[PDB]
RNA sequence: GCAUGGCAAGUCUAACCGGAGUAUCCGGGGAGGCACAGGGAAACCGACAUGGCCGCAGGGCUUGCCCGAGGGCCGCCGUC
RNA sequence: UAUGCCAGCUGGUGGAUUGCUCGGCUCAGGCGCUGAUGAAGGACGUGCCAAGCUGCGAUAAGCCAUGGGGAGCCGCACGGAGGCGAAGAACCAUGGAUUUCCGAAUGAGAAUCUCUAACAAUUGCUUCGCGCAAUGAGGAACCCCGAGAACUGAAACAUCUCAGUAUCGGGAGGAACAGAAAACGCAAUGUGAUGUCGUUAGUAACCGCGAGUGAACGCGAUACAGCCCAAACCGAAGCCCUCACGGGCAAUGUGGUGUCAGGGCUACCUCUCAUCAGCCGACCGUCUCGACGAAGUCUCUUGGAACAGAGCGUGAUACAGGGUGACAACCCCGUACUCGAGACCAGUACGACGUGCGGUAGUGCCAGAGUAGCGGGGGUUGGAUAUCCCUCGCGAAUAACGCAGGCAUCGACUGCGAAGGCUAAACACAACCUGAGACCGAUAGUGAACAAGUAGUGUGAACGAACGCUGCAAAGUACCCUCAGAAGGGAGGCGAAAUAGAGCAUGAAAUCAGUUGGCGAUCGAGCGACAGGGCAUACAAGGUCCCUCGACGAAUGAC
């Protein structure tokens, strides 16, 4: 039973696309959002700068934290980002909340899970 | 956004930029969190005695009587929790911790929400509150600092079109159950938060169920009673500036 | 609700056997009380083992890796560039009740950075050197030898 | 003190002069504008009306005022006991009004009078 | 340990101070704690911001083929 | 159908339940000593009638003064008789008078009485006389100095642990104690009296190295405050009693100087704003108490009674709480606002008086002994070689010296002067006042809401209960009848209600009387569950149910 009114809304978001749309990513993410928070994801920057490719939306399936360095320009998707994660990513690309890229890409398409 | 300025008269004097806080999501279990925990904090420490029931030589005779093994004094049981007269098992106590902690990031983050939930009308209708009006919070000039009578902020009120939630809170509950013979006999409906910049407004204080409070310590609670978010706020001009960086 | 609120009717409230919650017996002594006997596992053996220096005889390092150094160079523009140079003491926390301050060689080091700091380590030397950098010795430094 | 318990105890614990205030009644309109008071200690000498028992509407010479119960006793309100004979029925000041005052206190008039002191 | 929640390479204040609507509450307070490197009795020394291979989910493509976080198997590095 | 079974109805018994709270429990703020000028505590007295309680003390529920208060009053305690108060009583505050006997108990003796002037006893001063003084005892705990267990833990048990706990002896105050470095030892070019709070840390240290035990320096805060002798050099320049007179003390040193920013002495410079002694003497705040203090007691309906419903209206710097015949801001006390007094802060802070701070050079003049220290034996502590202490023995120096910096000796370095003394504030407790509460609500909560440490038990130390609620108002039942009758009963009266009628609100169960339904004197025992019948049943809150026939028709399935 999460508590927080806003993550219950994006996993019913989250579900409404991956249903409606031929999404599987959304649903995929929705069922990591209903586990318990010590397994979400806590990924700093220096992994998504390992991992992520230009045009490829980077989608954390929880937290982005602002240890590392970032310079692709890559587009990141998560459900909150540390105020430094933040400020470093703008910086070289785009942060994202995953409400947004539900409504941008509904198909879930060109998309990396990265955690 | 935008906050429509009123003179005391009850008529429009110009706007102001409404704070960016009003924009905080509303975020009821954190705000829900910070009053507990405020409500909580002032509970006092009570206990029975250390000693009660355990004030006596009493013995057990043991076996050969036909008696269960039960101390007692002057034929009398005694001391024992089963026993009338007798200590109490497992009862309260002094030593325990009746206070709750929060972090500050987390309750100044409650403050804004609760803040926040000030300026939506259809949560203020739904936490109760009874107004005929669209806007809201309710923006005042400065000069409500300084009224005197409180029939004059009935009438500013009344010309405000949000006088019907003090006609809502007019009328006290006599509560059911003990409370009644420790002073707790009476409740009432919480009605409008006069929050101001100086000092609270004297005059609008005894107005039936309102509140006042002043932008540098207005709190959850006073934002949002007992955890419910959205109440009927009146701020002042300066007021709604000094929330701001709350 | 919770296990608590459920025992009410259950009698032994999980204890089993009526005859088991009694005292210091079901527990196997009171404490660690037979750490080398009945209860003898997952205790680490009896003993003594080593020595302590007196604290006040003690000395206590601050310590860094280039890698937190070099990752925040550019974030760090309250401190000197140049053809970046850096007095690692200005750097790292808890600096001033610290003996003195180390850096040490983990990570990469993609910049041209000049340190000063009171140690360092051949790692931290090498790869500072070997992204045309310098190491300087602070004057507390000059006790190498 | 805000306690009902408290609040009760000192009120039947009153010492004898704190019992006064005890045996206000509301002062009749006439007199409110006449002394700029709202009420007034009932004396044995003033007039009253009863406005909340079962002789309500009845008017009539205050006979007694007992400090202890705090009560006091009106002309004609009485209870008829079982021999026959008419006995009075205490009443509460505070379902009293005062119609007129009995003056011949030198310092009852005096305090009524003066706006610094009440009566 | 676990579930929820805040913040996140950080996080939290303690006594205490000021304010006040005066035990609540608003603002100060980072002393200090835990985390940020380990190994060794000690002296003393001091590490992978990724080199290879499998491969789940997911994604991609011209529909078996690529990319494949996490995970698994190695390499390699600090120290005794 | 006897004796009788199950359930109900009427009445009872009982006192649960619900509602109520004059008592508790706990937290918080304030405040805090009393006593030979005989306390605290106890005994016995004291009232018109007086048994308990409270008060008081032969002047006995009280006497006097001042202030407040006010038309009433004569305690709890509501009777009867009587009395007091406008000559201002009651009641409240302050101050004073009186204040029996025992009691530290003090002339002597003694189970609260007695015998023939009394600080008994021990002390200091001393006119050497009890002439002037001191001590004694109490107090809720807190505080300081001594004595000091065991159950227990270690799954036994001895060191260890429980624990320097329980208990015991002695004693102070409103707070105690501590305290201006022979310190610390983040070793420093550093800190700077002492408590206490937070942390340092379950760290260092201890320990059948088992179980367990367990600091400090520092840091952040609170509050801040720093001084006086002994001696050197002076040498009677001095102090106490007494109005004075006069007496006493004091060369075995009173008094001056001086106290590590060492001092004295000698010669100089300069100067005082230190320090010490004495005078004056608060603000603010806080705690408590007090004065003043807004607005409906309007209509209708219900009711025994509006504080209810509906309608009309008002105050609010006051919509905290309580009272009042039912739910009250506006009926009464209060509550906001304003104002006043007392106490604490505090004889403190500020102020002023007096004094005189400091510096140079010279000077081996002075600077606390069974001490520092060592050894034997013990206790104690985390203190380990390196805690603190006791005991026996031994035992130094003299600042050009001495002690410390966690083993000893020597050297260096750094800190610092023991063996004399005083010291505000910040901290503990809760007797006392006041406030508060997600505490209990009469088998609870104190043992104690009640005669409560009461009744009562024990030779004694000691032990120790139970008992709350008529009603709006006593209107607490006149009169008549009956009766041995102030009993009880009948009739009757009051009230909304007596099934509110006195241990009287409500009034459960166990259970008792009478009574209704079912069963019943030929029949068998976990008392029932599920089926199906008899008999019984006011309404209400459930409304279904029966038979012919017909439609549908799983598995099964015939004559
Ligand atoms: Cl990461
Ligand atoms: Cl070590
Ligand atoms: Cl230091
Ligand atoms: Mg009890
Ligand atoms: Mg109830
Ligand atoms: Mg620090
Ligand atoms: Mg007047
Ligand atoms: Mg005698
Ligand atoms: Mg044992
Ligand atoms: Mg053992
Ligand atoms: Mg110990
Ligand atoms: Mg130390
Ligand atoms: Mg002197
Ligand atoms: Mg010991
Ligand atoms: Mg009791
Ligand atoms: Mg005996
Ligand atoms: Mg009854
Ligand atoms: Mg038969
Ligand atoms: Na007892
Ligand atoms: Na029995
Ligand atoms: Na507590
Ligand atoms: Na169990
Ligand atoms: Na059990
Ligand atoms: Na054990
Ligand atoms: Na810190
Ligand atoms: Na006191
Ligand atoms: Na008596
Ligand atoms: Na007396
Ligand atoms: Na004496
Ligand atoms: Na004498
Ligand atoms: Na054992
Ligand atoms: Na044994
Ligand atoms: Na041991
Ligand atoms: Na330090
Ligand atoms: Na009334
Ligand atoms: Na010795
Ligand atoms: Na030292
Ligand atoms: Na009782
Ligand atoms: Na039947």
């Amino acid at each position: 039973s999460k508590t927080n009114p806003r993550l219950s809304s994006l996993i019913a978001d989250l579900k409404s696309a991956a249903r409606s749309s031929g999404g599987a990513v959304w649903g995929d993410v929705a069922e990591r959002l209903e586990k318990p928070r010590r397994t979400h994801a806590e990924v700093n920057l220096g992994r998504i700068e390992r991992y992520a490719q230009e045009d490829e939306t980077v989608v954390v399936p929880g937290k982005v934290l602002g240890s590392g360095v970032l310079q692709k320009d890559v587009t990141v998707a998560a459900v909150d980002f540390s105020g430094t994660a933040e400020t470093k990513i703008d910086q070289v690309g785009e942060a994202v909340s995953l409400e947004q890229a539900i409504e941008n890409n509904p198909e879930g398409s060109h998309v990396r899970v990265i955690r | 956004m935008q906050a429509t300025i009123y003179d005391l008269d009850g008529n429009t004097d110009g706007e102001v930029d409404l704070p960016d806080v009003f924009e905080t999501p509303v975020r009821s279990d954190l705000i829900g969190k910070a009053v507990r925990a405020a409500q909580a904090n002032r509970k006092q420490d009570y206990g029975s005695d250390e000693y009660a029931g355990l004030r006596t030589p009493a013995e057990s005779f043991g076996s050969g009587r036909g008696q269960a093994h039960v101390p007692k004094l002057d034929g009398r049981a005694r001391r024992v929790p089963q026993a009338v007269k007798g200590r109490s098992a497992h009862p309260p106590k002094t030593e325990k911790d009746r206070s709750l902690d929060l972090n500050d990031k987390e309750r100044q983050l409650a403050v804004r929400s609760a803040l926040a939930a000030t300026a939506d009308a259809d949560l203020v209708a739904d936490r109760g509150h009874e107004f005929d009006r669209d806007e809201v919070p309710v923006v005042v000039s400065d000069d409500f600092e300084d009224l005197v009578k409180t029939q004059e902020v009935v009438s500013l009120l009344e010309a405000l079109d949000v006088h019907a939630d003090i006609d809502r809170a007019d009328e006290t509950k006599i509560k059911a159950g003990q409370g009644s013979a420790r002073g707790r006999k009476y409740r009432r409906p919480a009605s409008i938060l006069f929050v101001t910049s100086d000092e609270p407004s004297t005059a609008a204080r005894n107005l039936a169920g309102a509140d006042v409070a002043t932008a540098s310590e207005v709190n959850t609670e006073d934002l949002a009673p007992g955890g419910a978010p959205g109440r009927l706020t009146v701020f002042t001009e300066s007021a709604l500036a000094e929330v701001a960086e709350r | 609700t919770s296990k608590k609120k459920r025992q009410r009717g259950s009698r032994t409230h999980g204890g089993g056997s009526h005859k088991n919650r009694r005292g210091a017996g079901h527990r196997g002594g009171r404490g660690d009380a037979g750490r080398d006997k009945h209860e003898f596992h997952n205790h680490e053996p009896l003993g003594k083992s080593g020595f302590k220096r007196p604290q006040k005889v003690q000395e206590e390092a601050a310590t860094i890796d280039v890698r937190e150094i070099d990752e925040n160079v550019t974030l760090l523009a309250a401190d000197d560039v140049a053809e970046f140079r850096v007095d690692v003491r200005d750097v790292v926390e808890e600096a001033d009740d610290a003996d003195y301050v180390k850096v040490l060689g983990a990570g990469q080091v993609r910049h041209e950075l000049t340190l000063i700091a009171d140690d360092f380590s051949e790692g931290a030397r090498e790869k500072v050197e070997g992204a045309g950098g310098s190491v300087e010795l602070t004057d507390l430094g000059e006790e190498r030898q | 003190s805000k306690q009902p318990d408290k609040q009760r105890k000192s009120q039947r614990r009153a010492p004898l002069h704190e019992r006064h205030k005890q045996v206000r009644a509301t002062l009749s309109a006439d007199l409110r504008e006449e002394y700029g008071q709202r009420n007034v200690r009932v004396n044995a000498g003033d007039t009253v009306e009863v406005l909340r028992g079962d002789f309500a509407g009845e008017e009539g010479e205050v006979i007694n005022v007992d400090l202890d119960k705090a009560v006091i006793h009106v002309e004609d309100v009485t209870l008829e006991k079982t021999d026959g004979e008419e006995v009075p029925r205490p009443l509460d000041t505070s379902n009293v009004r005062v119609t007129d005052l009995d003056l011949e206190d030198e310092k009852r008039e005096a305090r009524l009078e003066s706006e610094d002191d009440s009566a």
